[PDB]
């Protein structure tokens, strides 16, 4: 997906496969990885400038699927209360019209 | 021989091979009589390193060519304006100390240094061979055979090496003595 | 002899910190590296950078790499080795190298004070 | 032959993300790589919508500077005061009520188009004025907006600047340095 | 242990010592010319200089500038070099002495070798083969312990305010 | 991708079928998605006739 156009290419062919790019980026080693956090580390060949992006990868479905856990939500909920409160007592103070 | 950065780049790198030279086939060791392959500490043995240190040589020079003639140049004429005056800088040292800081001059220039240099780092550490090492594409007199390209390097590699000396005594002598541009007491 | 051990560029990892990581890493390990070891990282990348291989690296894969390999200091020299290999044996010999606790650790007194008793299993012995 | 080279820093090949996009493509400056560590589309969504604060913000300041007022004595103040008298005034926190809402439909735009949900340009919101019909007239039209709110940027920070350093109304021309 | 070097062997109650606890020996081998010839250079200069600083104190050179008192180890240098002085005389005189050195071993001292080194060849004294060898080594033995004693004598006679044998 | 009309920078509210603003179809937030369209209805028109 991300990497569209990389010429990847295993460890077996590290020295064998030359086709560089749709730019002129030489062929990156891809390393399978046991880590799940981590599956696959590419290597390079080369001087290369490759689109790496350090950015995270976040989506709104995901995102307010966490809001949607109990924890966001009744804590949500209960910030929302507890400020209520706080405005209250500081527009209607000592509870003067009981 | 001197591939343009648009193709001489695809073979940039980290080179992990040894050419089996003096350091990697390098400019700079060439000397009057014969050669004079140098490195007494080995530091070129670290192969890997070459075109680091070669960038460094060639930066280090450039650096200390302008530097030098920087110390030559306002002991005989200076910008025009009563900051930058004989009297107010008698000597050219006085200067960082001088105009700096507050003062605007000197903090002005390190920061387009800071960006010209911030810019050019991606050439520095990326797209940086032993091949163009150095190469900042601004080729207007180089020659075009390869014998005389090697001599114009090795021209700028001895100016930059007699700079970065000159330089220091350049300094040294004139704080000892406080003296115009012939540092001699 | 083994494969990715053999014409490793110096630029990978010099000759002598091989030499030592080969001496510190026990023999049976060699052919296969377990993982989380210097040697697994040399061979991981030995077998992709070389001689009849990718002979060139990014600057920041090479940093990196350069950061993974051990750097000539963190491994035990042959005397060192010793030292474990024989202070092992004496503990494991019923031997203790006799030593006497100090401000907060103890002193080595240089003696082999024999450690188990008569009955070997007793704990009052 | 080789690497296709930037226009702008002729020693450095340019980023791959610079393809195809306004601006780039004609001088490709992007020596740091800031385009080569994060996506092109919210780098272009951040460029823009800077270019236009600054572009209103430009002219702002100089129509301070030169006297245009607002009917109202609260108004005379100088343009470096403008801010601090106008936050304790009021209008700034409800330009920044008004600000908050246009943003969370931008908000709302950045995150439909980064998903892909619609099929949005980068610093496109529909406004379809004065632009031209052909593609090529778009394209250069669109890097006419891109060079003039670079200047403008550029010009705002200087304006700024010097109107803190030197007490003195836009033109700055008299001062003393 | 450094070529054939002399600097070990007869060298105190252990036979050998073979002093190199750095290995700038073993890591710089082609260097192990240039390391002796630095250090016996060192170590007759140093000689030298110390018993430099006891003779003035009771004869002086003729050369009548020499030839002044308060010209103690701390202001000779900085007062002879005028405005040239004798401070000239002696470095051209080193000057012609270290050019003869420059013939023997070539411009770029290539035939400097760990055997020949800080050999000039002035032999009036020595004789025998095993006696050289013993003689290398007290050469060397000397050189080297007037090295740090100058060195003491430099540094706690200007520190301490000496100026004088006793240098302390 | 169809966008909507009113704010054409944004995806087409869906669920939004002609009830009175389907030519100018308007839900930013997308409560429409999240509710019972008709109940979202029934409080608009309750709260105009108020
Ligand atoms: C339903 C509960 C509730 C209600 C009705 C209000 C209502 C109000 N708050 Mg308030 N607030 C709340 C919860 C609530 N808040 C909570 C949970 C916090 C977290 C500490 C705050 C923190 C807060 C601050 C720090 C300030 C207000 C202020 C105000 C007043 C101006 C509106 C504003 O700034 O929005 C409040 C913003 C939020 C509720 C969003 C929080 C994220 C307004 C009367 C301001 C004020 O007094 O105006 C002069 C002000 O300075 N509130
Ligand atoms: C004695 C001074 C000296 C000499 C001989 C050179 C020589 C050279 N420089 Mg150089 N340079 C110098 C000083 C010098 N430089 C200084 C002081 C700076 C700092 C501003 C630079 C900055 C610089 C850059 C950024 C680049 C060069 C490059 C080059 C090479 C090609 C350009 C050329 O031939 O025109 C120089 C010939 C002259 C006669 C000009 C001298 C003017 C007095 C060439 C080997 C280019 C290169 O490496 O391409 C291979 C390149 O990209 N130089
Ligand atoms: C808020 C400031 C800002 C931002 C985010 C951008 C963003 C961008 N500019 Mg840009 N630019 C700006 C101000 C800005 N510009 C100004 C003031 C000028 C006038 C000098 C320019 C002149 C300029 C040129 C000439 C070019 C760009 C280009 C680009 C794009 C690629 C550059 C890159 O990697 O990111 C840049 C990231 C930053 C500037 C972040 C600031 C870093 C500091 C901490 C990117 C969309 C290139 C382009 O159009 O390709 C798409 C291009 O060729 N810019
Ligand atoms: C296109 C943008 C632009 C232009 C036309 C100028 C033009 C000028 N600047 Mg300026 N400047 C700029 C951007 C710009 N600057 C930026 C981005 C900064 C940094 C924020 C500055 C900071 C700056 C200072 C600090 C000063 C100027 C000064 C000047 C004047 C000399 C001149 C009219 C000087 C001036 O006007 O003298 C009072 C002066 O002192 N500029
Ligand atoms: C600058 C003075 C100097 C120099 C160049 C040397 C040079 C040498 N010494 Mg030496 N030495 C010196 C002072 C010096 N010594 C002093 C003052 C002492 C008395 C403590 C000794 C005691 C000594 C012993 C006991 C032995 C040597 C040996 C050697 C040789 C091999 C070791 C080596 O590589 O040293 C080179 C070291 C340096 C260049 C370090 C200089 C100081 C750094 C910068 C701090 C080499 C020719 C060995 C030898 O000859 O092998 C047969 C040997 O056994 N030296
Ligand atoms: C400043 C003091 C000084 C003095 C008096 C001399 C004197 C001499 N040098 Mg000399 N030299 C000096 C410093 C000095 N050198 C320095 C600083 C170096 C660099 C380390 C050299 C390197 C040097 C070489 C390489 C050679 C001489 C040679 C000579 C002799 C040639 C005679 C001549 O041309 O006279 C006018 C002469 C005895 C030549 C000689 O006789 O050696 C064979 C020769 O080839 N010199
Ligand atoms: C053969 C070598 C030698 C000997 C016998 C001494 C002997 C002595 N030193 Mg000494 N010293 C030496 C080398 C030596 N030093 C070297 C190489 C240095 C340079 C760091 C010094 C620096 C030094 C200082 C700074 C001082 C001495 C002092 C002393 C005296 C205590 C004593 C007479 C002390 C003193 O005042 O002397 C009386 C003192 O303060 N020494
Ligand atoms: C105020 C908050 C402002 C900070 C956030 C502003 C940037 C948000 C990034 C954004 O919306 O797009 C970033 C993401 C879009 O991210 C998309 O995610 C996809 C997942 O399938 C793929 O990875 C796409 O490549 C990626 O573009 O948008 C979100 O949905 C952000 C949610 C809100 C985050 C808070
Ligand atoms: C405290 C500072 C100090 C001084 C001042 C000093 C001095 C001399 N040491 Mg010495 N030394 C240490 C420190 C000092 N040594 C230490 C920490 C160790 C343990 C590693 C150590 C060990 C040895 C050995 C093994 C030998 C040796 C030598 C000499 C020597 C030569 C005399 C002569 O030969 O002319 C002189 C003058 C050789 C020998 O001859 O000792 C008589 C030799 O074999 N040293
Ligand atoms: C910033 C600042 C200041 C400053 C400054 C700066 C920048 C000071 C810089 C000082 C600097 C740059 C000092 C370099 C020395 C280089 C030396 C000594 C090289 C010697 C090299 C030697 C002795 C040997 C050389 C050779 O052996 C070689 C290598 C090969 C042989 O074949 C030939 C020979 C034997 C000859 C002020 C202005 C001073 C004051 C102000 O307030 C604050
Ligand atoms: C920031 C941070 C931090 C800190 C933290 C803290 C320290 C916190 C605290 C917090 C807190 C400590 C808070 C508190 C709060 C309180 C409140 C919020 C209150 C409330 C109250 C209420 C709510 C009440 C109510 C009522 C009334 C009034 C009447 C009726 C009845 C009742 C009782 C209900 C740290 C550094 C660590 C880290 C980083 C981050």
């Amino acid at each position: 997906a991300e990497t569209e156009e990389g010429l990847i290419i295993k460890p077996e062919e590290a020295g064998k496969i030359t086709s560089r790019d749709k730019n002129n980026n030489p062929p990156r080693i891809v390393v399978k990885t046991n880590d799940w956090d981590i599956p696959e580390y590419q290597l390079s060949t080369g001087a290369s400038n490759q689109v790496s992006y350090i950015t995270p990868v976040v989506e709104s479905e995901d995102i307010k699927a966490w809001l949607s856990l109990n924890v966001n939500f009744f804590s949500i909920i209960i910030l929302f209360t507890v400020g209520g409160l706080i405005e209250i007592q500081r527009f209607f103070p000592d509870t003067l019209y009981w | 021989a001197r591939r343009e950065l648009a193709v001489a780049y695809e073979d940039a790198g980290i080179d992990l091979m040894d050419n089996g030279k003096f350091a990697q086939g390098l400019v700079g060791a060439e000397a009057a009589f014969g050669r004079y392959e140098f490195d007494p500490i080995g530091f070129s043995k670290y192969t890997e390193l070459v075109p680091w240190f070669r960038e460094a040589e060639l930066k280090h020079g450039r650096i200390a060519m302008l530097a030098w003639l920087g110390l030559v140049v306002p002991d005989f004429v200076r910008i025009p304006g009563e900051a930058y005056s004989f009297e107010a800088v008698p000597r050219v040292i006085d200067a960082h100390d001088a105009l700096n800081a507050d003062a605007g001059p000197n903090f002005q220039i390190i920061l387009f240094i800071s960006i010209v240099e911030l810019c050019c780092a991606k050439k520095v550490f990326e797209w940086n061979s032993v091949e163009t090492a150095g190469d900042y594409n601004l080729t207007r007199l180089f020659p075009e055979d390869d014998e005389a390209q090697k001599q114009m390097r090795i021209a700028e590699l001895k100016n930059g090496r007699l700079a970065m000396i000159a330089f220091g005594g350049a300094v040294t002598q004139a704080v000892i003595t406080g003296k115009p541009f012939p540092w001699t007491f | 002899k083994i494969a990715y051990l053999q014409d490793i560029p110096r630029t990978i990892v010099e000759k002598d910190a091989l030499e030592l990581i080969l001496k510190n890493t026990p023999k049976e390990q060699w052919e296969n590296p377990p993982e989380d070891s210097y040697l697994y990282t040399v061979k991981a990348f030995a077998e992709m950078y070389g001689p009849g291989k990718a002979t060139k690296m990014g600057w920041w894969d090479y940093y990196r790499l350069k950061m993974d390999m051990p750097d000539t200091t963190r491994l035990s020299s042959e005397r060192e080795l010793q030292e474990i290999e024989e202070y092992e044996k004496l503990m494991m010999s019923g031997k203790v190298p006799f030593a006497v606790p100090g401000p907060s650790g103890y002193f080595f007194t240089g003696f082999v004070t024999q450690w188990k008793g008569k009955e070997p299993f007793a704990g009052d012995q | 032959g080789g690497y296709k080279m930037s226009k702008a820093v002729p020693f450095l090949p340019m980023s791959p993300a610079l393809e195809g996009y306004v601006g780039a493509e004609e001088e490709g400056f992007d020596p740091m790589g800031f385009s080569l560590a994060l996506d092109i589309r919210w780098l272009r969504e951040a460029e823009l919508k800077h270019g236009r604060i600054c572009m209103l913000a430009t002219v702002g300041w100089i129509a301070t500077d030169l006297g245009m007022r607002l009917p109202g004595p609260a108004y005379q103040v100088s343009t470096l005061e403008a801010h601090d008298a106008m936050v304790k005034f009021g209008p700034m926190a409800q330009i920044l009520i008004w600000l908050g809402i246009i943003e969370v439909f931008s908000f709302l735009a950045i995150t439909n188009m980064m998903e892909g949900t619609t099929d949005r340009q980068p610093g496109d919101y529909g406004l379809r004025r004065l632009y031209p019909k052909d593609e090529e007239g778009q394209y250069e039209m669109q890097l006419k907006e891109l060079r003039n709110g670079r200047l403008a940027m550029l010009a705002f920070s200087g304006i700024v600047t010097t109107a803190v350093l030197t007490g003195r109304t836009w033109p700055f021309x008299x001062x003393x340095x | 242990f450094a070529g054939g070097l002399t600097g070990s062997d007869y060298g105190g109650f252990g036979g050998k010592y073979e002093w190199d606890p750095v290995g700038f020996s073993t890591r710089w081998p082609e260097h192990l010319a240039w390391y002796r010839e630095a250090e016996l250079k060192h170590g007759r200069i140093a000689m030298l200089a110390f018993a430099g600083l006891l003779a003035p104190d009771l004869f002086r050179l003729p050369w009548a500038e020499f030839q002044d008192s308060s010209l103690d180890f701390a202001n000779a240098h900085d007062k002879f070099v005028a405005g040239f002085g004798p401070m000239w005389w002696g470095f051209i005189a080193c000057g012609g002495i270290e050019y003869q050195r420059f013939r023997k071993l070539g411009l770029g001292m290539e035939g400097l070798t760990l055997e020949n080194a800080g050999n000039l060849g002035w032999f009036d004294l020595p004789k025998n083969s095993e006696e050289r060898l013993f003689y290398e080594t007290a050469e060397l033995k000397n050189g080297r312990l007037a090295m740090l004693a100058v060195s003491g004598i430099f540094t706690a006679g200007i520190f301490w305010d000496q100026h004088h044998f006793p240098f302390i | 991708k169809e966008t909507s009309a009113s704010v054409p920078f944004l995806p087409k509210p869906k669920n939004l079928a002609g009830w009175v603003g389907g030519e100018t179809e308007f839900d930013p937030i997308g409560f429409s998605n999240w509710f019972d369209m008709k109940w979202l209805r029934e409080a608009e028109l309750k709260h105009g006739r108020v």
